[PDB]
């Protein structure tokens, strides 16, 4: 008798397009119970035996980790004890959907699985939660035999899904557990902070809603560098610099504009001489002259990063929106997985037959055509992970048939692919040296003598200039004009979606392109706004709730713990790593952690009583700021305090006693303005910096301590 | 003896005064231009010295400074570079040395690359000037030509200029303090 195999997939789509290519057009369909996934049957060979076969989908997830519902309740519960004392379970991700008992009705009677879930590591997640879903209810075989597959694959096309067919594995229980791991280090940490954080301000502050604090190992790691940024902004010292400008005339009309190349010149007396170094002279001798072929080198295979920050500079796409859309495009099989980190090309690829799926668009017509017919030119090496290989086209795709955003992403890809299979790009650099008086001026220009890739990017080519006058060594040119300017710094701009995913990618901070999902929730829970140019702008509520973060523990905020961490889970992906050990190791250091933050907690009260407090934000103002030069308010409360409007930070004073400004004088440390602080009856008073009262500059001291043992070489009041 | 020795000193171009030659001295009897060379080089050169810098060099009505004067540096800045960053090598560094007898204090500028001259030149490092050095506009002219560093090493001074090394405090990070945060221990095999 004929038996039965059965097939899982990520989605109903991806499974119907599977189907379709592996049973060759027929194929029998039928919708499931649940009334989202369809089940597709026909007959093929498994091993060695004619058998049925039994295709069918999952939506996403299938199990999604919470507590045991007694631990869930915030208002009723220690939220410390959800670290290593409160267990956790997988409920039902989204129990409207029934898939435990649809799989289980599926394969009420089987003999083989193949997983075709996505080949990243959460894919084996999902392959695994569908293995215990559907193990007890399948046939227990006679023994020893094969029974659980896996399907490696990379892009749904034809004869891919055939080849991952013909090399059938075995899961990873490693990357499996990997991914439990990750889930469960959030769930716990973050839950907890969120928790404490939630019960603690709860109706203490009008303007301060209590369930819009949260914390997380990822999102306020991924915060800290905006806020950082913004701190850079608010803290920035403008400083002016001085640039001297030489135009000279060519035969008649031309006007060469020479730039100097000391560049600039940060003291107006030393601009001043320079000039007068200058002005008087009205000649011109050429020193130097250099026409230098140069190459511009052709861009690496894309991969995910490159992707999430092309979609946000050029096509203004958010990260999570291109990533939807790239999965998307991978589903209908236009595109291969967009989930790699691998930048080089895989040696038995099929580029020759990529470039020709695209050789009748007209927009890129003629360079596929005139690849295809001289030799394709191999791409540059570049990193080989071991993942799917890098976001290349696979099936030829037409703003008819794709959409808007879809179509825009795939274009890019495209261009992309087609500039890597292609010849770098070919300018002659002209480089014109001048001398006037003692000074020696310069001047440059790009003359493109053959455009390689930058034909298919013309965003990357090489901006078109008049070509320089040709002037042989030892020639007089006249001078028209000399005469200094008065730039001056300006201040950096907001962190943009692709330096922060660049960040990130530097820091380790995000792996397996969970960047995107960080960044989308820290953009949904109100802490940055996406402002023109798709600038990150903290808000108030994150600026205040990482500056209370950094004012408690620093490695709350730094990403070291989180890399650290990631780490770890990639050798446990790699078989050499114990769940177990890091689990338990993280739990402990983030338990030890939360302890201290409940214990210290006053730090982050009194930001938040300044800010999100309208009746006790108002003070005389006093002493100016070290990194802003503002005036700080001076807080009656029972904490007297010291808040900078400017930049969200609050410094504590000592109580019982009175403060007063000290003539002015400024710490030479972190030019803040020292106040001194009478100690209620007729005595001494001592002086005290308010950024050293609270963050001592030397380890000796401790915080809450004056300059009477400042322990400072310098600082002469100590 | 120790005029004829004071007077090979200033030919040689330490221009210093009888008391400052009598405070940098040897066994009373016989001293050499090498061990007086050797003494300044330790000595502070505001301590000691005379005047021959001229009371008009930061006016900008002279512009020559003949003979080989030796000098006192008292404080390096990049001003090719601002005050946050004083190492962006987004412009060729030009140095502004303040420079000092002990008694009039001139300022000069970079005229070229000096690699003898850098940022971690410690303050009371000698720098001789021999030939011709131009004046322009207040600030002398210096380059390669005609500046020679002369070691330098005085103590006092350079535990003062040890407030480079103070500048640098990014140890304000309350990580590790006794009464601090508990640390992140690295993750063992
Ligand atoms: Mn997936
Ligand atoms: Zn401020
Ligand atoms: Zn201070
Ligand atoms: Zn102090």
């Amino acid at each position: 008798h004929m038996k039965t195999v059965l097939m899982v997939a990520e989605k109903p789509s991806l499974a119907q397009s599977i189907a379709k290519i592996l049973s060759r057009g027929s194929l029998s369909s039928h919708k499931g119970l649940n009334g989202a996934c369809s089940v597709h049957e026909y007959t093929g060979t498994f091993a060695g035996q004619p058998v049925r076969f039994k295709m069918t989908s999952v939506c996403g997830h299938v199990m999604t980790l919470d507590f045991l519902g007694k631990y869930n309740k915030w208002d009723k519960v220690d939220p410390a004890e959800l670290f290593s004392q409160a267990p956790t379970e997988k409920k039902e991700a989204n129990p409207k959907l029934n898939m435990v008992k649809f799989l289980q009705v599926e394969g009420r009677g089987c003999d083989y699985i193949v997983l075709w879930l996505d080949c990243d590591k959460e894919g084996e997640n999902i392959c695994f939660e569908v293995l215990d879903a559907v193990l007890p209810v399948m046939n227990k075989a006679h023994g020893g035999e094969k029974t659980v597959f896996r399907a490696r694959f990379s892009s749904i096309t034809d004869t891919d899904i055939c080849n991952a067919m013909a090399c059938l594995g075995e899961p990873d229980h490693n990357e499996a557990l990997s991914v439990d791991a990750r889930q469960e280090l959030d769930l716990r940490i973050g839950c907890a902070f969120t928790r404490f954080q939630t019960k603690y301000f709860q109706g203490k502050y009008g303007d301060l809603d209590s369930s819009l604090i949260s914390f997380g190992p990822c999102q306020t790691p991924t915060l800290g560098f905006c806020v950082e940024r913004h701190d850079k902004i608010q803290s920035f010292k403008p400083e002016t610099y001085w640039v001297l400008q030489a135009k000279v005339n060519t035969d008649k009309d031309r006007s060469l504009l020479l730039d100097w190349d000391r560049v600039r010149v940060f003291d107006r007396e030393i601009a001043q001489m320079f000039l007068n170094m200058t002005k008087l002279e009205k000649e011109a001798q050429v020193e130097a002259t250099s026409r230098k072929e140069k190459a511009k080198q052709r861009p690496l295979a894309l991969n995910t990063v490159e992707m999430l920050r092309v979609a946000s500079s050029s096509l203004g796409m958010g990260p999570q929106h291109a990533m939807q859309t790239a999965e998307r495009l991978y589903t209908q099989g236009y595109i291969s997985y967009p989930r790699t980190e691998t930048t080089h090309y895989p040696e038995n690829f099929d580029l020759k037959g990529s470039l020709r799926q695209q050789a009748n668009h007209p927009y890129w017509a003629d360079t596929v055509k005139r690849l295809l017919a001289e030799g394709i030119n191999r791409p540059r090496k570049g990193h080989d992970a071991g993942d799917h290989p890098p976001i290349t086209p696979m099936k030829s795709a037409t703003e008819a048939e794709l959409g808007g955003d879809a179509w825009r992403l795939y274009e890019y890809i495209t261009r992309h692919f087609i500039a890597t299979v292609s010849h770098d790009c070919k300018y002659l650099q002209s480089t014109i040296s001048f001398r006037i008086g003692p000074e020696l001026f310069t001047c440059s220009g790009k003359t493109v003598l053959s455009p390689g890739f930058t034909e298919v990017m013309p965003w990357q080519s090489v901006p078109l200039e008049e070509s320089l006058p040709t002037c042989q060594r030892g020639d007089a040119f006249p001078v028209g004009e000399v005469k200094m300017l008065e730039k001056q710094t300006n201040p950096p701009d907001y962190l943009t979606e692709a330096e922060l995913i660049t960040l990130m990618e530097k820091h380790g901070i995000g792996t397996d392109a969970s960047i995107p999902v960080h960044i989308n929730n820290i953009c949904q829970r109100n802490y940055v706004t996406v402002e023109s140019g798709r600038r990150l702008k903290p808000t108030n509520l994150g600026i205040v709730l990482v500056h209370g973060y950094y004012k408690i523990d620093a490695e709350l905020v730094l990403p070291t713990i989180r890399s650290a961490v990631e780490k770890q889970l990639n050798l446990i992906a790699q078989g050499k790593a114990d769940y177990r050990q890091v689990l338990g190791h993280t739990l402990d250091v983030f338990k030890r952690k939360f302890h201290y933050f409940v214990d210290s907690i006053a730090g982050m009260d009194e930001l938040m009583e300044v800010s999100f407090s309208p009746l006790a934000a108002t003070g005389k103002p006093l002493s100016r700021c070290g990194k802003c030069h503002r005036f700080m308010k001076y807080i009656q409360a029972k904490p007297s305090r010291l808040h900078c409007s400017h930049c969200d930070e609050t410094y504590t004073l000592p109580n019982n006693g009175t403060i007063k400004l000290y003539k002015e004088l400024r710490c030479p440390l972190d030019d803040f303005e020292l106040v001194l602080w009478s100690s209620g009856s007729r005595g001494k008073s001592y002086p005290l910096c308010p950024y050293c009262y609270n963050h001592p500059p030397f380890r000796d001291m401790k915080k809450g301590m004056g300059c009477n043992e400042c322990t400072h070489p310098s600082c002469q009041h100590s | 003896m120790a005029q004829v020795a004071g007077a090979a000193l200033s030919q040689a171009g330490w221009y210093l005064s009888d008391e400052g030659i009598e405070a940098c001295t040897s066994s009373p009897d016989k001293v050499n231009v090498n061990d007086i060379i050797l003494i300044a080089l330790n000595t502070d050169l505001r301590t000691i010295g005379k005047k021959f810098l001229p009371s008009d060099i930061n006016s900008g009505k002279v512009e020559k400074l003949e003979g080989p004067c030796v000098l006192q540096i008292q404080k390096i800045r990049n001003v090719a570079a601002p005050k946050d960053n004083e190492e962006s090598q987004a412009a060729p560094r030009m140095l502004r040395l303040q420079m000092t007898d002990g008694h009039i204090s001139c300022t000069a500028v970079e005229f070229s690359y000096m690699s003898k001259i850098s940022l971690n030149t410690p303050p009371g490092t000698k720098v001789k000037l021999s030939g011709i050095v131009d004046i322009k506009n207040g600030f002398l002219l210096l380059n390669d030509s005609n500046t020679t560093v002369l070691g330098g090493e005085v103590e006092h001074l350079i535990e003062k200029w040890e407030l480079q090394r103070s500048l640098s405090k990014h140890n304000r990070s309350n990580i590790g303090t006794e009464g601090g945060p508990p640390p992140f221990v690295p993750f063992g095999q």
